[PDB]
């Protein structure tokens, strides 16, 4: 069950769910498998906040063991498209898609908790059918890997060669190690 | 008088008896003259009840005002101070009987048309069992108001005893282009005539055209601002004209065209 | 009698911008006085009153325009807040008290009160959703069109053992001004074609607030109806004016262009003692930039300048042989004190 | 859960769903497999906006791996019928049906994100029964392929033969390629 | 179902669910298996309370047979990050993950019921695939075991060696035994 | 005091004051509540000081009255908690010296009285000089 919270405003008292209350403060939750339905929901929330005030930064909490790539690119392109900066915070775990969106935040506004873990791996896909069709699908996933690796190097700041080799196999990066890699700028440990 | 100001006795709001006091001022505090006077009340719909049938709390501004007016309209002695209680001993509060004082109530009712439409609307039930098709046709607001009955007013939030004091009921209709056009020139204190006099005193003549009035009427009914909206359009069209009219001179006549109202032209000036 | 151009030039001396709005006020006042002065009404036609409506954001100098017009004339002027007013039977605030304030300005002169120019401020915040709400506005209906109002004899609390004077409001011009928040959004949906919250939809990130003022110029009665105002009030106000907001460039003008300018006041004070005062253009622009950054408004500008000059004016009388004072950007920030000439 | 948002108006505060709030601004979301149930929902949203303002354009976001062809025809015919111009934006991916509706938007108002993917392929269908019955069903799928290609050629502007050759087998077009092929007009890389 | 309660306020009475009414009093319930969805819900409540009153204490009730570690680390870091002290109370059971959160409570604000069970065991996990892939995944869980034990020793106060020895196998510690171990600070038996 | 420094006429208007009156006063000045050191000076620096008033009463009886700087510091601290201003100082002294004046004239062979900081808190009793 989702709890309900009461917000006191000059106009009066209003009751909103916990997730809706944080949305007012420019906070979005990315949890679970990455699919088209959850991704389209995040996109709507991003565009909704941009219209209200496209000057304040947006905070995105990421905790997910990856998912589909098409749904993730809709979020990545949206974060870069909108004028305000999107601050990504990693809590729990961050797989390939969770890490691709985490590192895709505005430079200087990327954080990770001390015990949170990160993980980067290459695209996983498969197709069964005619030999000719297999070639089309095989080249398609390879192009996606190149696009992801190129963008990963751009955001991380690491050389493209380093990104390709490190992402060839699953690489579990701790919060301190992630900062060295450049996925996140700093580690949030205590308030002030 | 203003019904909104009236409130139940024993409250900060204006008392009902003050209405009779105003009448005395007109006849120089003459009780006899006031007894045969005429009284008009405006916006009487404001005091109607707003879903107050349960009577959770007494409404001094609404139902309370109606109750006080029940006996006043019928006729009764009213204790009003002659000169605001000049002296406590021998006050001699004026006793003005309202048995022969006529009262006229007026107010715009919003939603009453729907109430009448629902009553006039046919249809006993829904489904195959229904023996009546419930056929209905669109009707104008004025047409529906003509079919008004006391039962409809009760549902609006009026006490049956109150409406019973008003036996004769009169309704009004909306306005059309022809009506607005005539109102602009036919009445003595017409809008167009007022501007003509304002220009005549400055040695300047003003003329209008039928095409201009048509656009004025269409714009007025298009904005849904009633007859008052006319003034807004007229002044807006002649704003720039009168803003600099006193500066120059040697102008004898002014002519307004339809294009001027549309905003793509300007008034024509005639030099003597 | 003065022509509209005369009032225009007069206001321009104490106001910068609002050209369209200035024309409306001048024309209305000129026409109203002609009607008032021509009380004989030689012609059979009877003249009718006119009302003014002002729509502009906060800090748009709406009160300044009303005060300037009142100062230019000998008729009494009054300012009031619509939010304070309440319906009958409530805590006690009534529309009748408004006329009482006007009478106090003219020393309880009924004849003078009729020629007075009444003004309303903060008309917003009161509208249809018991609570008073729109009921407060309803009491104003009879006042705008014209009606007799009972007022105490000498501005005292209502007592039953006394009589109340009657003042006819059929000749009192009413100027209703208020700041509307959200009206521009309603107008945009009506006149502008945009998809609002959309990927390709336009957003207000360009920072060109000037467009908002232009949009308000296209206000229509239907837009006010959407805001919640009852059609009676919109019809009672035939004249409507729009005032745009201040900009960094315009704010710089207010610092020196007005006759009673902020910089001119300090310059007169400084040269009165014999020490010249010079306001660098960079410092003036920074002052306006600071107010806009903190959105303090035109009022906050005074406090910003007072901070730098407060320390300077304290030590200036101590020494002698001072010829000129030069203010710079560092003086505004407070890093260094203003230099003096010896 | 779908988060709630509050729209502040002169009348007063009101609450709407994130999807419902965007609908008020003429924004429709096309997500997941295309079926008769979701298509009727989109058709209703379109007709509702046409009555409110037949002069304001409509924006349609598409993120889906295709679906039923029948359901797409109800949407395609509904966009071409209504007077307003329907803008299409591809977020994440756009399969055969997602691409057909994407390119079916108003000319000059078709967009694609930088990392979005597109895919076009011929109709896939099968029937089991008598040889005579199979003949009837076989004819329809061939006819559907021809009609679909002609419509794509009209909106895209490419020759009919070219569309048929490209749609014969699975073809993947990136955001630049989509613009070159005429599926979309421009790429909304950034806010301005 | 969930019952509703009434809160008597000076203005008027309000209706809230049994879980929302306790949230106003800075009380959070941790029930059932630990996962990303339930963990993100607790994190939002913790942050929502920090803004309302960052000086008052927060009470966290734990009753669960453990769960995911990544979902739990997001809660642990959130407790240590925020300024308020998080009080932990064990009701009935506290598994490995529950025990870690229970010991993580602020010093002097840890309690357990008399008939309460606690359990501490090393992280459990498995991976299948290539031999090389198995090794990298094995390193992550081994690191997690060390990190968990190190943090466990810190809050508990026991030596790291002792914690490693005891947590090697399942260890069921009763309420009195838990006090001796140092997982808690006191026991609540009756209201004073 | 920091909030008072960042005060503008708009804030006063929000409170419910007419703007015309606020405009007549374009100059504004801010102050701050007395501090621990300030209270110490106010306690003895004025001619009609609180300490001098009680000293005169004790002198009238024939016994000397003495005060300690350490005890005075505690009095200032308590006044700040009450935030009642300078007037509150009188109440603090009356409460601490209530028991003293009740039995002060009863005692004999007393020449001077000494007050300690603990006496103000209530744990200790006022010291009396006998001789
Ligand atoms: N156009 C303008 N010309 C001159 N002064 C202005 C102008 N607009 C604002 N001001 C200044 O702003 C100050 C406060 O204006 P204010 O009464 O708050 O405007 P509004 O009534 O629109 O909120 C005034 O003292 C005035 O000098």
């Amino acid at each position: 069950l989702v709890p309900m919270v009461i917000e006191q405003t000059s106009r009066g008292e209003r009751s909103f769910d916990i997730y809706s209350r944080l949305l007012k403060e420019r906070v979005i939750f990315l949890t679970g498998q990455v699919e088209d339905h959850m991704a389209n929901l995040i996109v709507a929330q991003m565009l909704f906040l941009e219209a209200e005030n496209p000057e304040k930064d947006i905070y995105l909490y990421i905790n997910s063991p990856g998912g589909v790539i098409t749904a993730g690119m809709s979020i990545y392109d949206t974060m870069q498209f909108i004028k305000p900066d999107v601050s990504t915070i990693c809590m729990g775990q961050a797989a390939s898609m969770g890490a691709f969106l985490l590192t895709a935040g505005a430079k200087g506004k990327r954080f990770c908790l001390p015990n949170s873990r990160v993980m980067i791996h290459q695209p996983l896909g498969g197709y069964q059918g005619q030999a000719t069709d297999i070639e089309i699908h095989a080249r398609e996933i390879l192009k996606v890997k190149g696009r992801m690796n190129e963008l990963m190097a751009l955001h991380t700041g690491q050389s493209l060669e380093q990104i390709e080799r490190d992402t060839e196999r699953d690489r579990f990066l701790s919060a301190p190690e992630a900062v060295e890699y450049g996925l996140v700028d700093s580690i949030l440990t205590h308030r002030n | 008088a203003d019904a909104t100001t009236l409130t139940e006795a024993g409250y900060v709001g204006e008392d009902v008896e003050n209405i009779i006091q105003k009448l005395l001022q007109k006849c120089d505090y003459d009780v006899q003259k006031a007894q045969r006077g005429i009284v008009y009340i405006d916006e009487i719909d404001k005091i109607s009840r707003k879903s107050d049938n349960p009577s959770i709390t007494r409404d001094v501004s609404g139902e309370g005002v109606q109750q006080a007016l029940l006996k006043l309209i019928e006729g009764t002695v009213a204790a009003v101070p002659p000169q605001g209680g000049r002296k406590h001993p021998q006050q001699e509060f004026l006793q003005v009987d309202t048995s022969k004082i006529l009262f006229i109530c007026g107010g715009a009712f919003a939603g009453l048309d729907k109430v009448i439409s629902h009553r006039v609307e046919t249809g006993s039930g829904i489904g195959f069992g229904a023996t009546v098709k419930a056929k209905s046709d669109k009707a104008s607001e004025g047409e529906l108001l003509a079919q008004v009955e006391p039962e409809d007013l009760i549902k609006f939030g009026l006490i049956p005893e109150f409406i019973g004091r008003l036996p004769v009921v009169a309704t009004l209709n909306e306005l059309s282009e022809e009506a607005l056009i005539q109102i602009l020139k036919e009445p003595k204190n017409a809008l167009t005539k007022q501007y003509q006099a304002l220009f005549n005193l400055e040695g300047v003549d003003l003329e209008f055209r039928d095409e201009a009035l048509d656009a004025i009427a269409k714009k007025a009914m298009a904005r849904k601002t009633g007859a008052r909206g006319l003034r807004s359009i007229v002044e807006a069209a002649l704003l720039d004209t009168m803003y600099d009219l006193p500066s120059m001179e040697d102008v004898e006549k002014v002519v307004i065209d339809e294009s001027v109202i549309d905003g793509q032209s300007e008034p024509l000036l005639i030099y003597g | 009698l003065p022509t509209p151009h005369e009032i225009r030039n007069h206001l321009d001396d104490y106001v910068i911008g609002q050209e369209q709005a200035k024309k409306v006020l001048a024309v209305a006042v000129y026409n109203h006085y002609k009607r008032l002065r021509n009380g004989d009404t030689s012609n059979g036609v009877e003249l009718g009153k006119s009302n003014i409506l002002l729509i502009g954001p906060t800090g748009s100098g709406k009160t300044l325009l009303a005060e300037t017009l009142a100062r230019l004339l000998d008729v009494p002027f009054t300012m009031a807040d619509a939010t304070t007013l309440t319906e009958a039977g409530y805590v006690g605030e009534d529309v009748e008290n408004i006329i009482q304030k006007l009478l106090q300005k003219c020393d309880y002169d009924v004849q003078k009160a009729q020629r007075g120019i009444v003004y309303i401020d903060e008309i917003d915040k009161i509208s249809r959703k018991d609570v008073s709400g729109e009921g407060v506005q309803q009491a104003l209906l009879k006042l705008i069109e014209g009606t007799v109002a009972a007022v105490p004899p000498q501005g005292g609390r209502k007592h039953p053992q006394q009589e109340f004077l009657q003042v006819d409001t059929s000749k009192i011009l009413f100027i209703c001004g208020g700041a509307f928040a959200g009206l521009d959004k309603v107008i945009s949906h009506r006149v502008e074609t945009g998809s609002g919250i959309g990927f390709g939809a336009t957003v207000k990130a360009k920072s060109d607030k000037a467009s908002e003022g232009e949009l308000l110029a296209q206000v229509e009665p239907e837009d006010l109806i959407k805001f919640g105002l009852i059609p009676e009030f919109i019809g009672r106000l035939p004249v409507v004016a729009t005032l745009n907001e201040l900009s960094e460039e315009a704010l710089i003008q207010i610092l020196k262009e007005p006759k009673n300018a902020l910089t001119k006041q300090y310059q007169a004070l400084f040269n009165l003692e014999g020490v010249d005062l010079e306001f660098r253009d960079e410092a003036l622009d920074a002052i306006a930039k600071k107010a806009m950054a903190r959105k303090t408004g035109a009022r906050g500008l005074r406090s910003i300048v007072e901070a730098a000059l407060l320390d300077t004016m304290y030590d200036l009388p101590s020494m002698e042989d001072v010829e000129k004072v030069v203010i710079d950007e560092s003086v505004i920030d407070g890093q260094s004190e203003p230099l003096l000439i010896y």
